[PDB]
RNA sequence: GUGAAAUUCUUGGACCGGCGCAAGACGGACCAGAGCGAAAGCAUUUGCCAAGAAUGUUUUCAUUAAUCAAGAACGAAAGUCGGAGGUUCGAAGACGAUCAGAUACCGUCGUAGUUCCGACCAUAAACGAUGCCGACUGGCGAUGCGGCGGCGUUAUUCCCAUGACCCGCCGGGCAGCUUCCGGGAAACCAAAGUCUUUGGGUUCCGGGGGGAGUAUGGUUGCAAAGCUGAAACUUAAAGGAAUUGACGG
RNA sequence: UAUUCCCCAUGAACGAGGAAUUCCCAGUAAGUGCGGGUCAUAAGCUUGCGUUGAUUAAGUCCCUGCCCUUUGUACACACCGCC
């Protein structure tokens, strides 16, 4: 810092907003962050871009990593509050976001960010769509 | 092979006069170049503010909307798109032993706007009620609805947007269904529960100057 | 594949008055089974029920109550 | 790019863990922020009231 | 021999009740049948609130509770512990487990 | 996506974020040991159409009733026929895994089907594994509908109503707890009681286990199949409910 | 078909051991000798004794099992069961 041209011209103390849209499913975590209309990606790191095992992409330590790199490059941006947006997968499927939310706010916090309005936009059906199992379920 | 922040410029979006705080936050864009402009890009932009970043007092569970509608330089000029709550308000409010009543109404503004309006009310217990539950019959849930109705048509069917808004605001709406179902059955947690716009009228840009503007 | 009564009955042949315990064949048979199969699923335990199967099974062999015996 | 070296001292012990015994739960303090806690994994024998040194401090202990 | 009065389910008065879908495996449950839980558990999750709360941009705010339902088969509430065998005497007791409170 | 992976999609830019559009399903949370219906079954709003239980009644008729071979209406799901529609799931099928094998369980895709209209089929652990009608025999607290009666609180409105609550009573319901009523092989059951102290009325139905709901004839159906239904031969037990141990991935 | 011992010659494998697997927590393990038994002749065995003298641990129920409670059962020669 600074560019000067990556960054809004702004004050000092006043701060510039971006959401956060943490998708924290199984199997994998989202730390995407988008302008205030969500239109225009500021940047995007994902779970599986850290870790070269296939099974640890939803594991908290690749959140913890894509939510600090996402928080470095949005720093060089300009970006410096966030709202955050958490999400499981939901519809059909399961509601409680996945073991990578965890990490991923707390390091966003602990990374240098100022935090603004949390919130859950988890999709929830009004009763839609019959989900995959079969009847009896997935029998493992 | 260049990053594409070099090209992008930001912008500022301003809410309308209704709300006292003016600046919503900041957009960017690409800038202009070839056959596509930044203001057509631009455009059509919805940023779902919380009321309490709009109205330095107010509650925190509401939320507006605001597509923007035009550009003036470095200001995007937004207008009312609709209203919502909250999600963990809407699931905090629904629990059991009492019943949800729940009613929607299309209307039109004087000038237009036609809307989709829901509510959304639940029985109250009372303070020396020893019962575990609280159920509305059949014909109090149905007159309770027919109530919400009429009151909803005959609030936003006389006025135009900004006042709309304006109610919506505080939510007197809400406290009037409230205050007139009490003869029926006693309701607690009565809200407008969102606004949904479906159908606009062909963007007077002096109507947007008289909402941005005194 | 392993030839269970047939190895059985060689070593009841090879054997004083044609008898044996059944410790002492249980032993000699568990053996000649390690040392020439080529499957290896079966456990310990499906190997000794399978003999005694074989043993307290089969008409051309008796028990004396605590051994075997070759008939004819 | 790591965050530095962090010395943690050892608040009460939290009992033991790892599927043989072997692990503890210890709630360390950071001892620069002392208002500062968290919950750590430790093999060896603890005997609460010592320092510890954290490689990568901000990582969890589940409860147990 | 009947093991239970009722016969593991909530339906008295009536012939069918709706199925609906166990949240961890997707089996069909009768609706009446299914362990039925609320959970209202924070967002923040308290081991980490002070890192939020000193990064946050206002003075006072109160975070979210995350609301789910969850409807489990038996055999997913016995294998996830959410129920246990009782005996007898103990299995016609209908009280729930008390709240921990101190 | 999984225990782990791979099949699969991806710089021709997937996944993720935004704004829209279309399609067909499905009606979450509220939703309960709550309601209604002969059962099967029935849950978004509003309107229309015919129906119904209970309650209230110093209303009418005056035995018009109960249960019922033959006969008749309805009857989940799957299945069949014809026409619309095909989002999602997903028998068959293909592949990837796992495995000694794996025509399986797990994963990816996917036909018929799942949806609507019209016509068949008549079966389910169609279960309360408990025929229907009537009488008698303990207690208690709730709950749903209707009626009656009471201190007070609350709403419009300032009053009498009328709603929300509170305290009771009566009737008909779905149930619960408790009890040495009594019964029962017991588990248990206020009905499964009022049974050797054996008789209120009536329908259907069992007679050791198999063979076998098979063979054959008849009959219904487009079919799949449904209904009715043996015998030869075989066998000393098969079962129920409790007890003690042993074992339990 | 060398009892054991002594002397001079001879001078083999073995360069720390695959899959498996045993014993052990304090004067303990391990090293090191010395008595007794057997014994006419005799200890690479065993049973005792001192001597030198540690590493690691003060835990858990994961593996192999044991005890107690609740629970399921078509087992009772009792899961190496029954089918
Ligand atoms: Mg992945
Ligand atoms: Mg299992
Ligand atoms: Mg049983
Ligand atoms: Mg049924
Ligand atoms: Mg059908
Ligand atoms: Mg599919
Ligand atoms: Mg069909
Ligand atoms: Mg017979
Ligand atoms: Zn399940």
């Amino acid at each position: 810092e600074q560019v000067i041209s990556l960054g809004p011209q702004v004050a000092e103390g006043e701060n510039v907003f971006g959401v956060c849209h943490i998708f924290a499913s199984f199997n994998d975590t989202f730390v995407h962050v988008t302008d205030l209309s969500g239109k225009e990606t500021i940047c995007r790191v994902t779970g599986g871009m850290k870790v070269k095992a296939d099974r640890d992409e939803s594991s908290p330590y690749a959140a913890m990593l894509a939510a600090q790199d996402v928080a470095q490059r949005c720093k060089e941006l300009g970006i410096t509050a966030l709202h955050i947006k958490l999400r499981a997968t939901g519809g059909n499927r399961t509601k409680t976001p996945g073991p990578g939310a965890q990490s991923a706010l707390r390091a966003l916090a602990r990374s240098g960010m100022k935090i603004g309005r949390i919130e859950d936009v988890t999709p929830i059906p009004s009763d839609s769509t019959r989900r995959k199992g079969g009847r009896r379920g997935r029998r493992l | 092979v260049v990053d594409p922040f070099s090209k992008k410029d930001w912008y500022d979006v301003k809410a309308p006069a209704m709300f006292n705080i003016r600046n919503i936050g900041k957009t960017l864009v690409t800038r202009t170049q070839g056959t596509k402009i930044a203001s057509d890009g631009l455009k059509g932009r919805v940023f779902e503010v919380s009321l309490a970043d709009l109205q330095n007092d107010e509650v925190a569970f509401r939320k507006f909307k605001l597509i923007t509608e035009d550009v003036q330089g470095k200001n995007c000029l937004t207008n009312f798109h609709g209203m919502d709550l909250t999600r963990d308000k809407m699931c905090s409010m629904v629990k059991k032993w009492q019943t949800m009543i729940e009613a929607h109404v299309d209307v039109k503004t004087t000038d237009g706007y036609l809307l989709r309006l829901f509510c959304v009310g639940f029985t109250k217990k009372r303070n020396n009620q020893i019962r575990k539950t609280s159920y509305a019959q059949h014909q109090q849930v149905r007159q309770i609805r027919k109530k919400m109705m009429e009151i909803m048509t005959r609030e936003v069917q006389t006025n135009d947007l900004k006042e709309v808004v304006n109610k919506l605001i505080p939510d007197s709406i809400g406290k009037d269904i409230e205050k007139a179902c009490q003869s029926i059955y006693p309701l607690h947690d009565v809200f407008v529960r969102k606004v949904k716009m479906l159908k606009k009228p062909k963007f007077e840009l002096g109507k947007l100057m008289e909402l941005h503007g005194e | 594949k392993f030839n269970w009564k047939g190895t059985i009955k060689a070593i009841l042949k090879q054997a004083p008055d044609n008898e044996i315990t059944i410790k002492k064949l249980r032993k000699k048979v568990l053996a000649q089974y390690y040392t020439v199969t080529d499957e290896h699923h079966r456990s310990e335990e499906e190997l000794l029920v399978i003999f005694n199967k074989k043993i307290s099974k089969n008409p051309t062999f008796k028990l004396l109550k605590d051994k075997v015996k070759l008939v004819k | 790019r790591v965050q530095p070296i962090k010395l943690a001292r050892v608040t009460k012990v939290l009992g033991r863990t790892g599927s043989q015994g072997q692990c503890t739960q210890v709630r360390v303090e950071f001892m620069d922020d002392t208002s500062r806690s968290i919950i750590r994994n430790v093999k060896g024998p603890v005997r609460e009231g010592d320092v510890l040194t954290l490689l990568e401090s901000e990582r969890e202990a589940r409860r147990l | 021999t009947k093991k239970r009065r009722n016969n593991g389910r909530a339906k008295k008065g009536r012939g069918h009740v709706q199925p609906i879908r166990c949240t961890n495996c997707a089996r069909c449950v009768p609706k009446d049948k299914a362990i039925k839980k609320f959970v209202i558990r924070n967002i923040v999750e308290a081991a980490a609130v002070r890192d939020i709360s000193e990064a946050s941009v206002f003075d006072a705010y109160v975070l979210p509770k995350l609301y789910v339902k969850l409807h489990y088969c038996v055999s997913c509430a016995i294998h996830s512990k959410v129920v246990r065998n009782r005996s007898r005497e103990a299995r016609k007791d209908r009280t729930p487990p008390p709240r921990f409170r101190p």
